[PDB]
């Protein structure tokens, strides 16, 4: 599925996920996308931050839905 | 402050919404685009850019 | 300005931040008060943080002067409230919100950064001896942050 990153400036990026996908990946897919190191990153989702290898399917993250992005 | 005149201000179409003040794009306004695609209104990125040198969404300088 | 504070009310007022709330005291539009919850995973869990929000004349081009007027034992927190948030400081921007910025301190309640501190003793506590660290921080947001 595809899911949508906001940073909270504004920066709107678009990920290809698998629900199966931990976050570490998804924080992986993000570099890719925008260069940014997964240790300065932090997402949060429903006022929930999000655990380095949690999945989305932990969440109940799906199609559409959209991360907030912390960077440090 | 003629730094801030070399840039890419083009007349106004598109309403979308200034990430500076949150509002949509009206007749009269003039926007400015900067080199890594943020767009923003005149007055708001030129009253930003006075004291600053960054991009307010994706931090990069100008 | 006042109609940039006016906006982010209405927006606040539409869509709720979860864990945060925010508004103006009496009929002064410039100062806030805010409620944080103590994220769930936290040792802060239960509790309710209140803050004030100072906004500047200059608002958004100047970041607000945010406190937390709650105690809470937290290592990038002292006891004047003030907050080593690099939002609050140089990382600022007029795209940020006051939305924003509670997303960013709630991440801050959830993962604290030792490396950076503001209260260096609370900083040796959480990364030499994580248990008082957060027995002491437990018994801080009982005491600070429940009850009444
Ligand atoms: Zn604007
Ligand atoms: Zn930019």
């Amino acid at each position: 599925m595809q899911i949508f990153v906001k940073t909270l400036t504004g920066k709107t990026i678009t990920l290809e996920v698998e629900p199966s996908d931990t976050i570490e990946n998804v924080k992986a897919k993000i570099q890719d996308k925008e260069g940014i190191p997964p240790d300065q990153q932090r997402l949060i989702f429903a006022g929930k931050q999000l655990e380095d290898g949690r999945t989305l399917s932990d969440y109940n993250i799906q199609k559409e839905s959209t991360l907030h992005l912390v960077l440090r | 402050k003629e730094q801030i005149d070399n840039l890419a201000m083009r007349s106004f179409d598109a309403l979308k919404t200034c990430s500076v003040c949150i509002t949509e794009y009206t007749e009269g306004n003039k926007l400015r685009k900067l080199p890594c695609s943020h767009e923003y209104h005149v007055h708001c990125i030129d009253r930003w850019l006075s004291e600053n040198s960054t991009c307010p969404i994706c931090r990069r300088a100008v | 300005a006042l109609k940039r504070i006016h906006k982010e009310l209405n927006d606040l007022a539409r869509d709720p931040p979860a864990q945060s709330r925010a508004g103006p005291v009496g009929d002064d539009m410039f100062h806030w008060q805010a409620t944080i919850m103590g994220p769930n995973d936290s040792p802060y869990q239960g509790g309710v943080f209140f803050l004030t929000i100072h906004f500047p004349t200059d608002y958004p081009f100047k970041p607000p002067k945010v406190a937390f007027t709650t105690r809470i034992y937290h290592p990038n927190i002292n006891s004047n409230g003030s907050i080593k948030l690099d939002i609050l400081r140089s990382q600022w921007s007029p795209a940020l919100t006051i939305s924003k910025v509670l997303l960013s301190i709630s991440s801050l309640l959830s993962d604290p950064n030792p490396d950076d501190p503001l209260v260096p003793e609370i900083a040796r506590i959480y990364k030499t001896d994580r248990e008082k660290y957060n027995r002491i921080a437990r018994e801080w947001t009982q005491k600070y942050a429940m009850l009444e």
